[PDB]
């Protein structure tokens, strides 16, 4: 991303949608549901709050955080070697390895009995308010404001309030600018794009950054001369 | 032990079999042996 | 002389992964998971925007620079061989 | 999957359905219907918690669970070695190997007279009412508020109670959701993209993950230097 | 098929079909021919029960279990050898080999005079009731419910009771439905993929399995290392 | 860019929309808003304000200044050397290199723990009162005016007060614009063409252009004779 | 240069499998079971997305570095043999 | 109008392909047995 994602409150929305007088039986309840279905259709990395706790594994099973959205790695505490992925089958179960994890809910599955391991994970920004807060980004805000002006006019639509005009073109602006703010949140800066040359450009292919907490991947690969 | 066609599954990776069947050992062809045994066979008619 | 360069759109690199780890792992595998149903392109799907934004493959910067530098590598072998005919000294011999 | 399954009831998807005053008339008891016939027509494996079961065969038979839905695998509890399945077609009848499983009912047709087994599967999660628990992620709420909101207005087009402009609009919004909910389940994390990686980059080729719980797959393949 | 077969009382289908007002005039009697119809034109060979009955042939003719549906193998009784297809014009019938089989009615018309041979065949599976009893899966219960829906409209179109929209939706709808109805009981399960896998990956090619019973047809192929 | 940007206030802009009677009820306030959408939408760099800030990083973390929008770079202060990106997952976060920074809101997230950094950034450029200034490029004026009067539009013609002609107008026009205006500011002056040769023709190749502020990127390369 | 990249959607990949035993499976039998008539393929079936979701074919992240590779060692032979001519030292003479 | 149309269909299995591929692989793997032992087909004639 090449802009830095200011905060502002769910409020600053709803200027926007209420200078429509046929949005204006709209909430801040109906704010923070259609914000929430937007996050997370979009699916943008750079809209989460990147956090690392240190949680211990009793006996391959731990509890993970209440704010938790997305892992982006696990691992050990002691060694920093990283975990990957559980794929056994009968994993914690006896009979009569390269250390794993596994999420359902608020509970990780490991493949380690008692150790204790770091989890780097993503969240949700708050408020003062228990509640989300928003990128002022002005083409994050527009297609959200065109998000829900599209939910709005799909009801109305529905209740035979709306032309099918009038919907269509809704419709159309909202996928342009879902486009735009994808690529508005995706497209590196020019800082992003240094480390994508040095991982690009390898003359002896660096191929275990996943052992390292992706630590080394846009280091810069250096050559003796001889 | 590779000159007389035994190969050693530890030597070439770290292994997370015992059992002779290739669907977890590995055949092992004897590319290295007809280079030595020119060699040998010249040493012979020195 | 550079290369061909590439111009490559990223609307289909998947939910939560950056362009540098999704590129990093397309190294390694050769394959790229994408996603054809993200909500960056939902217009080309549902017919509100032009279906090229979900087709027409990627372009290329090609410059034909190698055309041009051949060329001039034949136009080199000439003029050094009719100096050689003019002096009456051949490459056969100079050797 | 690269986001956290956080499970939350059945009512949640109500608040949703309920802001239309078309599906002012749906209940729990439609929400659950239509919910089960969501979950299966999916088929997301992420969906569905994994339990391990030891069971064990009397004369080629056994008592499955009663919470089953999908079997991961079935193996052996004395040697761990899986089974794999059952194509004899006269298989523990006498005339005058490898083992194998087959499951039809709450009855396992094994090929083993008298063992125990250990079976991994999947189940429905469950509340504290015996009741279905949903993902909490506003992409699969969004399809499943879309999914009933499809099947609840194909009876109104029937009726001639809803406009095909309608029902055409829901059938093709519905139609967008369901694949993005299906890659939002499927395309993996990061951690799952480095156990496909390691599979995927073998000099040489492991081909007998099965007979483990595929505990084995995604571990890296090392090579010696000489 | 990946989820297992839990069995459920045909009534279910019915909780499914009256929550349509048009579909309320529908019976237990009606859902048992269009289910048996269902049932038939999908052909999933994994909705029937296999069974095994040794019969005795007196000569050249044996009578066939009451319950069956379809033959999997016929086989011998005293060596296990499987019997494949009668191809004589001639059979029993003398002037003035391998061994064979052929089925019209409740009769098996065989090549061997007097012999017991073992059938391993499939049946409809019951209930207390002598009633056919149906998967619970919401796939299969959804496309068995839409086909009753259209089996019901095209009567009602017929009669000018139903709207061409309304029964061009349906016969669409079902029309998808039955294809991943399909899907979801043909593709194989994890344990079916391995049996497919040891079949297809052979050096030297087993070409001689229908004399078992396809005993050893998913086996693993073993070469010694030399 | 080829021409200089001269800075103009914004109700330069309100002379232009006023001109036509159905934007006769815009104000300042909904100048001030679109015009930071239109702003924000085109992305051109040449509207913002080129700062630089030195700042301290007390523990791996610093504070960035208020008026920030997007990082040009920022490098450390002592030895002039960049930071490019954290891909680190485990950053500040110990077990029991080349640096780095990551921004998200009013912090930034270095790899360096007690250091002074430079930031090369870019602001909005401000008035007397705290209000955006704009260029007076009579394209950027024209294609900011099309944008005001096809948001405008859009909701009168949800409202139904603006013919489907009248939009499609407005929609083309806003349209073609807007490529001319992104064009006008992209597309090199003379003398950015110069810099962009002598990156660009380059017989040793020069790859480090990160390290420095891109200060040599333009440079001429020169060869000496032999 | 790295390899090409096959850019590969996973919308086809049946129930109940993970892409990873679904990969698994297809590196060994070369045969990779999937799913036309799964749930996120209604809409191109239906006619309410665009057929080309059904479609299309695997596109491919394929940068042409291989012929800029030839070039630069098409014109190291270039130079070495006319380095080679100034000195009168000939490839042949050389050996 | 493709029953008086559309030409005669074929079945062809094209298993003359396979069939050259096993000849292929019969000669290297004749090849390589021959390598292995010294004795070359030079050397068998």
């Amino acid at each position: 991303m090449v802009n830095n994602i200011n905060w502002v409150k769910l409020p600053v929305i709803l200027d926007r949608l209420l200078r429509h007088p046929l949005l204006t039986d709209l909430n801040l309840e109906t704010a923070i549901q259609y914000t929430l279905d937007f996050i997370s259709a979009m699916g943008l990395p750079n809209v989460y709050v990147d956090k690392i706790e240190t949680i211990d594994i009793k006996e391959y099973r731990g509890e993970l955080p209440c704010d938790l959205i997305s892992i982006n790695q696990v691992r050990l505490h002691k060694n920093g070697i990283a975990l990957r992925a559980m794929t056994d089958n009968f994993n914690a179960y006896p009979t009569h390895g390269e250390p794993s994890f596994k999420t359902q809910g608020r509970v990780i599955f490991t493949s380690i009995k008692h150790e204790k391991v770091d989890i780097s994970y993503k969240a949700i920004m708050l408020d003062d308010e228990g509640l989300p807060l928003i990128p002022d980004n002005p083409i994050f805000l527009k297609t959200l404001e065109l998000y829900i002006k599209k939910e709005w006019f799909t009801i109305l639509f529905d209740m035979g309030k709306i032309s099918p005009a009038v919907l269509n073109n809704t419709q159309q602006e909202y996928a342009f600018k879902a486009g735009q703010c994808n690529n508005e949140f995706v497209i590196p800066s020019v800082s992003e794009m240094e480390a994508i040359t040095n991982m690009w450009n390898q003359l002896i292919p660096r191929v275990t950054e996943f052992r390292r907490g992706f630590k080394n991947l846009g280091d810069k690969e250096y050559i003796r001369v001889h | 032990d590779l000159l007389n066609g035994r190969l050693h599954m530890s030597d070439l990776e770290l292994v997370l079999i015992k059992a002779a069947y290739i669907p977890d050992r590995l055949q092992h062809y004897p590319i290295m042996n007809s280079k030595l045994n020119v060699l040998r066979g010249e040493e012979s008619k020195r | 002389n550079w290369g061909s360069i590439l111009e490559l759109d990223l609307s289909k690199v998947p939910k939560g992964w950056d362009v540098g780890k999704w590129m990093y792992y397309a190294r390694v595998n050769h394959i790229a998971v994408i996603d054809s149903f993200k909500e960056g392109t939902i217009g080309a799907s549902t017919g509100k925007l032009a279906g090229a934004l979900n087709n027409a493959g990627k372009g290329m910067i090609e410059t034909n620079i190698g055309n041009y530098i051949q060329q001039q590598i034949n136009l080199l072998e000439f003029i050094k061989m009719e100096m050689a005919d003019v002096a009456g000294i051949s490459k056969q011999r100079e050797g």
